[PDB]
RNA sequence: CAUAUAUCCUGAGAGGUGAUGCAUAGCCGAGUGAGGCGAAUUCGGUGAUCCUAUGCUGCCGAGAAAAGCCUCUAGCGAGGAC
RNA sequence: UGCAUCCGGUGAAGCCGCCGAGUGAUCGAGUGGUGGAGGGUGUGGGAGUGAGAAUGCAGGCAUGAGUAGCGAUUAGGCAAGUGAGAACCUUGCCCGCCGAAAGACCAAGGGUUCCUGGGCCAGGCCAGUCCGCCCAGGGUGAGUCGGGACCUAAGGCGAGGCCG
RNA sequence: GUCAACCGAGCGUUGAUCCGAGGAUGUCCGAAUGGGGAAACCCGGCACGAGUGAUGUCGUGUCACCAGGCGCUGAAUAUAUAGGCGUCUGGGGGGAACGCGGGGAAGUGAAACAUCUCAGUACCCGUAGGAAGAGAAAACAAAAUGUGAUUCCGUGAGUAGUGGCGAGCGAAAGCGGAGGAUGGCUAAACCGUAUGCAUGUGAUACCGGGUAGGGGUUGUGUGUGCGGGGUUGUGGGACCUAUCUUUCCGGCUCUACCUGGCUGGAGGGCAGUGAGAAAAUGUUGUGGUUAGCGGAAAUGGCUUGGGAUGGCCUGCCGUAGACGGUGAGAGCCCGGUACGUGAAAACCCGACGUCUGUCUUGAUGGUGUUCCCGAGUAGCAGCGGGCCCGUGGAAUCUGCUGUGAAUCUGCCGGGACCACCCGGUAAGCCUGAAUACUUCCCAGUGACCGAUAGCGGAUUAGUACCGUGAGGGAAUGGUGAAAAGUACCCCG
């Protein structure tokens, strides 16, 4: 069988200077699967953490294009969501700093 | 052409003529013309593309026939 | 730690149970290779073959 | 029945709010750059190729379509409209 | 290469040679240096079988030559600075240039060139601590912006269809 | 996994890594197929399910096009049809060559050139198959008492011949061979049938005579679909009609009775996945392929040398001295060879028993006459193609038009044509084996190359780079036995 879970979307963190400084003021950035939406991203969240998602955002990033003895490289395209937690306020806990 | 519709005769490609050759094709056509006919089992009129031969075929032979062998044929008539 | 004929004793919600835990146990190690408090990498290769293990097993009791 | 500055429509802009805010001249030490308080804030002229203007006037070369908006019924119609 | 025999890590070939030979193409089983694994001889067989020239091909290197140039008509300078090393890099005060552009904002197009940290054997028409150069890391957030989910013109594709 | 190390963290005798066969999953584009689209990215419908306080969202499926079959309706319009709706099965595109049918050049040669040749080649099209196509005489031949499907090879033959008789092209018969299946199935006359367009002797006829009820097995027509009978050349066949007449019965010949003729079952025989009808079945062969495995004999002695696999001297194995590697030429070190082994599963060969039919209700011959022996065809004329054959006296084979016949004293051919003799029986269909070919796979061989060679590509290779685009299209192999890859110091 096929089982919808919604932590397979949802792949990892993220780990900067940008994101610690939205951390200070409850806005969390997580790296999501590329096919992915806003809907699918706020419920994924506000199931996995029980806690009350206002407002979802995204971004896209090309990947950087390195040389080798080879040649042309190219690493991968992502999808990067941020969100912005609403007044229930319980932070991420397993996010670890 | 939309070719024959009860034997086939297709065209041909003939090539030179006298007073010295040149070589040089001019299809021999068939003679199909439009005619058209009246089926009294299924109560319709048709319309074929047929030779005169054909209608010469037709008029000896009958047209119900004809549709049977063309429907071995499968034509899209 | 399991094996298909000690799993072909469970039936499916048995199955399930284990299956979205195993995918808790991805994330949360997902986070912590980021974070960096992760040591013990291979845990992610030992559970995507177990959720691998899984589906294949419900397959095959769905084609049986 | 009608010619009224009637009535309606459209419509640059002036005015009030928006604005107890913001921000600004500057001052203070401060030195990477952090910072914090922060006055008056009226009056006239001039003048757009910009706005009313898809307006107006004139001419001949006689000047995209469809969606959208409004409307009349066909119909779905006992539930719902604001 | 067929066949028979000889030398070879106690140093073959190949290369640089010296001394010598043959009427000539050429030869040294004559010896030295380098070097490190296959070669010679006689008879026959077979040839991608001998290059100095094709405004011949590929690579490398010369003469010209340490010569011409170093990419506009705006013009640079002094002190201090770090630095191994400064005409050019950072800052200070001057100076000068454009100012319907040599200024500020978009579309096409390009694709990380953006920021930070480090770096300077390559590159920049000199050098360079510098750079759009090199390496790693980071970075682009839209109910209302430009498009799609709304519509159509030129034109395209074109069920069926007609012709061939 | 690797170029390709480094680091980290692990697993494994409870059998890992690795190899083989089958399955599962199988994002998006692509025939691409829900609609759309600048290829790999945008929007949806329907049924179900998950999820929210409801919407949004999510998951699983499915929805294109045509051809055919079946089913419902039958628009103008009356019959009724095209069409519309639903369902079921097919096809759709890619491929390295090889094939068959069709189209179809030119530079060149002719010392010019058009006819000719190059070539029916290149190329293009439509369709295939594991091979294809052709194929059972309307053939050859020459009076020999001959041959007997076809195809591919050798020769005949660079001949007879053809040809602006110029360049040049160029058979066949015949003969020797490979492979053998000198192969099978149909239509028509004639019956029995369902029918379907028509009619009405409305009766002395539908049948075996005859004894006969009916009063039509429709009475007579006519094509259609099914089943019998019939497959030939010295002609055969269907009607006719004697003769021997190689199983039992059930019912049928309209009908009870004598026969003739059907419709059933039964022992049986024959054959079978055959070209000659077609599906699956289960046994099944140390039969074959898809992993592999064992496998004989020297730490031998002296010397050289960094290292002995060398030289010299001693032994051995050998159904194994092929090859390669190992610190320098290794039968006795290693890998492996000669040789023998090995398959749970899948696949292929036959083998079987199922299963399926099929002849059995039968045949050999007699005998005199009517009927049938593949029709818009063969033939003739007009333009043309290709056959050695360029319109020539030019057969045979053929394409388009126009015209257009007979069925055995019939018809077609034997290089115009006519008479005689000879051979053969067209216009319906299938047919293996010999033959050609290699994208891929497996194992080997080489008087083939050995980094400017050899595939363009031993090195990231159809890559970089060039071009808008189709399309072009490169360069670079070697440390040494093993990295022991120069720790440490000095100048900088």
């Amino acid at each position: 069988a096929t089982i919808t879970d919604p932590r397979d979307i949802i792949l990892a963190p993220v780990i900067s200077e940008k994101s610690y400084g939205l951390i200070e003021d409850n806005v969390y950035t997580f790296v999501v699967h590329p096919d992915s939406n806003k809907t699918q991203i706020k419920i994924a969240i506000e199931k996995i953490f029980d806690v009350k998602v206002d407002s979802v955002n995204t971004a896209n990033r090309q990947g950087k294009r390195k040389r080798t003895r080879t040649g042309f490289g190219k690493r991968k395209s992502t999808k990067r969501a941020i969100v912005k937690l609403a007044a229930g306020s319980k932070p991420i806990d397993l996010f670890g700093a | 052409s939309a070719h024959c519709q009860v034997t086939g005769r297709g065209p041909g490609f003939g090539n030179s003529v006298s007073h010295s050759h040149r070589r040089t094709p001019r299809r021999w056509d068939p003679n199909i013309q439009n005619k058209t006919y009246y089926l009294p089992s299924e109560g319709r009129r048709i319309r074929l593309r047929v030779s005169a031969k054909g209608i010469k075929v037709i008029d000896r032979d009958g047209i119900e026939a004809v549709v049977a062998r063309m429907r071995a044929r499968g034509e899209k008539y | 730690g399991t094996t298909p004929g000690e799993l072909r004793e469970l039936t499916d919600d048995e199955l399930k149970d284990k299956l979205r835990e195993s995918k808790e146990e991805l994330f949360n190690l997902r986070f912590q290779m980021a974070t960096g408090q992760l040591s013990n990498n291979r845990r992610l290769r030992t559970v995507r073959q177990e959720i691998a293990r899984v589906y294949t097993v419900l397959r095959e009791r769905e084609l049986g």
